[PDB]
């Protein structure tokens, strides 16, 4: 639309376990806070699966916390254009008819 | 990590670093036969997880 | 960068040419400007600024001035010529953001057109703590730091930052880019195990007691950090001798006989073979 | 003849002044992309037995 400058930009979510998550909201299940929100990020290694598995005690209270992230793109506009000149001697005096 | 170092003579195959070393990777290829296992389902109403 | 513009009367030629250039072909000076400008960059050409220098000066005589009706204000019949070297542009710039992960490598590329060659790429990198100012990459250490790519292996924690590209022209012209690099760091995995290499089994085998053998230790969780080892000495130190200095264990086999040896970090143990042959 | 410049990148437009600045300066569609839930394939496998 008019009036609004020259730009669009829009929002993605990034989903909770891929690596882009990158906050402070994380608490582990000792209960004390760590630097990474996402259990694990998109890691296959069986290890650190294992390691960072969200348990949950009998009785739980404030163990496993998690936090999300938004990424937003933009894109621009741009202007072209050309041209051509002329003169009436020469489509007046040329043999070919219809040359415009 | 679980493979042994990869030295320099490493053709191409996939390696971690472990420790400050570099090792080769496993992987699993696994085959499921019939009726090998089953699953616990506690006040579930007959799925697997609620 | 200043230009100046010369006008020839007979030919309804106008030069722009460089501050330094001359012409001798009997063309008249006529003013200068900055061909991008201050205020508005991207929106005036040097048709423009050729225009409004042309606007002030007298029709009859080129060196003197005048008022609207006896000003050059047809540019139909004005050619423009060109002789100075063209402007710097940016065709390619840095991602803004870059994120990624400890323990990858990263890569910026940039492409610079235009201008006068030969062209020369400078690299620099502003700390993200509090009160840091840009500071050259080292050349020497890193050569990508002279060349338009840069690359980074390995990256931690302390790479993260803002990093600028400085592109410098024969006449000192200068364009430059920034990107912002974003680093995600992840709490250790833990020590679940740790292994034995060359050898987990029977270590070196030597019949000469004089030779020592080399263990090394590693932890198998990728990224896990292994404390400081300890060794516990075993029944039969006469068949052999351990001792520990540091990851690297020394075992000499005094006599010739199978010995077992069990290192610990604290948590965790090793039970590594030794053979022994006479 | 761009006295509108570009007000994001730093250019002001004339018409503003030193001070303030336009009041909006891009589109927003407030369509946002998301990502599909990944499939799974082990599951279905998997027999129940009560507890």
């Amino acid at each position: 639309p008019k009036h609004y400058g020259k730009t669009i930009k829009v929002y993605e979510y990034v989903p909770l376990l891929d690596d882009r998550n990158i906050n402070d909201q994380g608490i582990d299940a000792s209960g004390a806070t760590i630097v990474n929100g996402n259990l694990y990020g998109s890691s296959k290694d069986i290890g650190n699966i294992t390691s960072k598995l969200p348990l949950l005690t009998e009785n739980g209270g404030r163990v496993n916390r998690v936090g999300f992230t938004r990424i937003a793109r933009e894109g621009s506009i741009h202007k072209f254009g050309f041209f051509y000149e002329f003169t009436q001697e020469s489509i007046d005096f040329d043999s070919d008819d219809g040359l415009m | 990590g679980a493979g042994a170092q990869a030295t320099g003579a490493n053709p191409g195959y996939r390696t971690s670093m472990v420790s400050g070393q570099e090792h080769y990777d496993v992987y699993p290829m696994l085959v499921v036969g019939d009726d090998s296992f089953t699953s616990i389902g506690f006040q579930t109403d007959g799925k697997s997880l609620k | 960068p200043v230009l100046k513009v010369m006008f020839h009367k007979d030919t309804n030629v106008a030069t722009v040419l460089d501050a330094s250039g001359s012409l001798s072909d009997g063309s008249v000076e006529v003013g200068t400007f900055h061909h991008p400008d201050e205020t508005y960059p991207d929106s005036v050409t040097i048709y423009h600024g050729v225009r409004d220098l042309l606007y002030k000066r007298s029709a009859k005589d080129p060196s003197q001035t005048a008022s609207y009706p006896n000003n050059i204000i047809n540019m139909q019949v004005i050619s423009i010529d060109m002789k100075a070297t063209p402007r710097l542009i940016l065709g390619t710039a840095l991602p803004r953001v870059i994120s990624t992960i400890e323990g990858k490598d990263v890569t910026w590329h940039v492409d610079v057109a235009g201008g006068k060659a030969p062209l020369t790429y400078k690299w620099q990198f502003k700390a993200n703590t509090v009160g840091a100012a840009f500071a050259d990459i080292d050349s020497g250490e890193n050569p990508t730091a002279k060349t338009a790519t840069l690359i980074n292996h390995a990256v931690t924690a302390e790479s993260a930052g803002t990093y600028k590209v400085i592109v410098t022209d024969a006449n000192g012209t200068t364009i430059e880019s920034s990107s912002l690099l974003v680093v995600g760091v992840q709490e250790p995995p833990e020590v679940a195990s740790i292994v034995a290499y060359p050898s987990p089994l029977a270590l070196s085998v030597a019949d000469d007691i004089t030779d020592g053998k080399t263990v090394k230790f590693s932890s198998l969780p990728a990224g896990s950090l292994i404390g400081t080892l300890s060794i516990k000495t075993q029944p039969d130190s006469g068949k052999a001798t351990a001792e520990i200095s540091g990851n690297v264990l020394t075992v000499k086999p005094v006599a010739a006989g199978d010995t077992t040896v069990v290192v610990t970090n604290g948590t965790k143990e090793v039970t590594v073979t030794v053979n022994v042959t006479e | 003849m761009l006295n509108y410049n570009a007000p994001t990148d730093g250019q002001k437009s004339s018409i503003d002044g030193a001070n303030s600045d336009q009041m909006q300066t891009f589109f927003w569609l407030k369509k946002a992309i998301i990502t599909a839930r990944k499939e799974q394939y082990f599951m279905p496998l998997a027999s129940v037995t009560n507890m």
